RNA sequence: GAUGUCGGCUCGUCGCAUCCUGGGGCUGAAGAAGGUCCCAAGGGUUGGGCUGUUCGCCCAUUAAAGCGGCACGCGAGCUG
RNA sequence: GGAUGUGUCGUCGCGACAGCCAGGAGGUUGGCUUAGAGCAGCCACCCUUCAAAGAGUGCGUAAUAGCUCACUGGUC
């Protein structure tokens, strides 16, 4: 889990998910788990 | 472009999608006021080397050619436009832009084709037959070759304006 | 087919820059034997199309 | 958007108030929804209409359409998730109706089903979670899987069917 | 980068854009949207970075030479006059001033170079396209 | 017509950018032992040599020997 | 700075699009650089068969392979 103020795509599997007031990104590649919180 | 109102108070223009402009030649200098979208779609095509029908509110079709366009800063949206009524034999000097067709024999070798001057003004465009574009042979160029205005084929019935030895296009060296 | 071209035109290696300095130049006759030896490896369908197949290889090689 | 809805004789849709009661041979199941979201059985099949066509209504449209289909299929045939026990020394027994874990841990982990869910062993090396409510069936089976998450080197623990779990490997 | 010879000192004042144009000496350009001070060093930042993304070409123009010397605080105190003659050069830049412009490359190849050379800048910028024909 | 100055001793309390204890994500995480990040201030956070020292170095250990504030806390409380 | 959070105006183009079943090149192991083939970097990005498969997207190995996409058909 990498907390980055600037969460952007890195491949063709990164999917931005808007949950409970938070910016998350799910992806087959676990190293691509970016989250602003 | 169905031109309509033409006052001096833009109060009935700025909030809405309208753009101020003026057309003249010599005899008549009536201020106008065309539409925003109408112009931002026409000018994209004919630019300043193509005339378009300008019918004022009431039934007055007046042929004119875009001259100079001031651009609002900080925004791409224009704010003022100048038109020039077409005379019929000799009217004004029109600027014609230079394009490029065919791959050069310099782009492959390693160099890259760079146009020194994009817009090239000429003398006596001749109404009814205004060159909307200009195709220049670039393939004959290699490494360091300079193609001035004295090498560009004429539209026909038109003359150059800039120095005959003014480099229009040049292939620069790599890196 | 590259090995055959390097023996026909007498190419030692090739060309790092086929855009500036090429290698050599051959004739269509040498192409005939190439499409005649590597038939099982070629689809191409009669005549020229096989002939134009090899041309594409020599073009990006320096011939 | 979703409009087709499979309705068969064995079910019983009751759009009474806010509580949409549904009866069946497998057992009666209750599924509550919204009031503004119109829904009824038109003729033979069932249709779910929506007042307004933006998002606040469409998001609930498919929502209800699916949940109702889940209650139907649940009272018609029923849901049964089939797990699997893969690894060395990994096995599971049964105590009356509660599933008994035994996977690497010193002490066996006892897992007791809630009210309406029942476990089944075919095998020492397979698990089968059966139930009525499609939500409960998953909610329960899940807990089972949480016990031992497939490790990225051998893929042990509990999985579905075949799970696709690629091995990272030591080495 | 730095001037070859000047007076030395200056002042400070920010009015609207004057001599900035939408397009020249190329096809694509990059324009600021906020007034600020663009340090010399920041320009090297942009130029070098765009040269990493462009192996060959050299079609990168920078017509915003810094012509504005700035003072600096040497240590402490305030019992003195002009302090720090030689610090850094800054080139003023107003919304609608073109800083950078490239050509020869495609569309994608240009959206990257300006992008990158945009994060270094103290201000926001946007990349534009042709359709301007004022004076020439 | 006065807001006693450094350090120490004494007595505490608070914040979280957590030194060690707990609960997680990822790993170039096999295991063990670590790295990094996120959550979390309940409690703990040793004894000595040199120096006024604050620091810091060193000895011997420890899960750990945290970083700041409170007038660089505290002299109508003590040392000087 | 970042994001399928919404409301309201605009600019490009399209039996789709997403999904699902099936297919995926033969030239080729392109030429070249190196201890050494869609995917380190130089260069190109040509031809053929076809209702059709771009010498090419990502992950991967010391290269290999393999898993897929762009492109085609079918079922709603
Ligand atoms: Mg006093
Ligand atoms: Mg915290
Ligand atoms: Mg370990
Ligand atoms: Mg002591
Ligand atoms: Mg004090």
């Amino acid at each position: 889990m990498k907390v980055r103020s600037s969460v952007k795509k890195m491949c063709d599997n990164c999917k931005v998910v808007r949950r409970h007031g938070r910016v998350l990104v799910i992806c087959s590649n676990v190293k691509h788990k970016q989250r602003q919180g | 472009m169905e031109l309509t109102a033409k006052p001096r108070t833009p109060k009935q223009k700025l909030d809405e999608s309208m753009i101020a402009a003026v057309a003249y030649n010599k005899e008549n200098n009536v201020s106008f006021a065309l539409d925003r979208k109408a112009f931002d779609r026409a000018f994209r095509q004919q630019s300043t080397t193509g005339l378009f029908d300008i019918t004022v509110e009431g039934g007055e079709t007046f042929p004119a050619l875009v001259k100079a366009v001031q651009m609002d800063k900080r925004k791409r949206a224009p704010i003022h436009v100048d038109f020039y009524m077409v005379t019929y034999g000799e009217p004004v000097e029109v600027s014609v832009p230079v394009h490029t067709t065919g791959r050069s024999q310099g782009e492959v070798q390693g160099g890259l084709v760079d146009i020194v001057v994009h817009n090239l003004q000429i003398v006596a465009p001749g109404p009814r037959r205004i060159p909307q574009e200009l195709v220049v042979d670039v393939t004959k160029m290699n490494i360091g070759d300079h193609i001035t205005a004295g090498d560009i084929k004429l539209p026909e019935g038109c003359t150059l304006a800039a120095d005959p030895e003014l480099t229009v296009v040049s292939v620069l060296p790599p890196r | 087919m590259s090995y055959l071209i390097r023996k026909a035109a007498g190419i030692g290696k090739g060309s790092s820059t086929p855009n500036k300095a090429k290698v050599g130049k051959l004739n269509w006759d040498q192409v005939l034997e190439i499409a005649k030896t590597k038939m099982p490896d070629l689809n191409a369908g009669s005549v020229e199309a096989a002939a134009n197949t090899v041309a594409g290889t020599a073009r990006s090689m320096g011939v | 958007g979703k409009q087709p809805i499979a309705v068969p004789s064995g079910v019983t849709v009751n759009a009474q108030d806010g509580v949409f009661k549904v009866k069946g041979p497998k057992g009666e199941l209750t599924v509550p929804y919204n009031t503004e979201l119109t829904v009824r059985q038109d003729g033979d099949q069932l249709l779910v209409e929506r007042p307004s066509d933006a998002q606040k209504h469409r998001a609930l449209h498919g929502l209800t359409r699916t949940l109702v289909a889940n209650a139907v299929k649940g009272v018609s045939d029923g849901y049964t998730i089939n797990l699997e026990l893969r690894g060395v020394g990994f096995r599971a027994k049964l105590t009356g109706k509660a599933l008994e874990m035994n996977i690497g841990y010193s002490h066996p982990v006892i897992i007791e089903p809630p009210a309406g869910v029942t476990f089944a062993v075919p095998e020492p090396t397979r698990i089968d979670v059966s139930g009525i409510d499609k939500q409960l069936v998953g909610q329960v089976a899940a807990n089972v899987r949480k016990v031992r998450k497939p490790d990225a080197y051998h893929g042990k623990g509990v999985r579905f069917v075949g799970e696709q779990i690629a091995l990272k490997a030591g080495k | 980068k730095r001037t070859k010879f000047r007076k030395q000192f200056r002042g400070r004042m920010t009015g609207d854009a004057k001599g900035g144009d939408y397009v020249a000496f190329g096809d694509y350009g990059l324009i600021a949207m906020e007034p600020a001070w663009i340090k010399s060093n920041q320009i090297e930042a942009c130029r070098i970075v765009m040269s990493r993304h462009f192996r060959r070409g050299g079609k990168i123009y920078i017509r915003i030479f810094p012509d504005k010397p700035v003072t600096k605080k040497p240590a402490e105190t305030r019992m003195g006059k002009g302090k720090g003659a030689v610090e850094y050069w800054v080139s003023v830049v107003k919304p609608g001033r073109v800083m950078f412009e490239v050509a020869g490359v495609t569309e994608e190849q240009a959206k990257e170079a300006f992008r990158l050379a945009g994060h270094k800048l103290p201000i926001q910028t946007k990349m534009v396209k042709r359709e301007v024909y004022d004076e020439a």
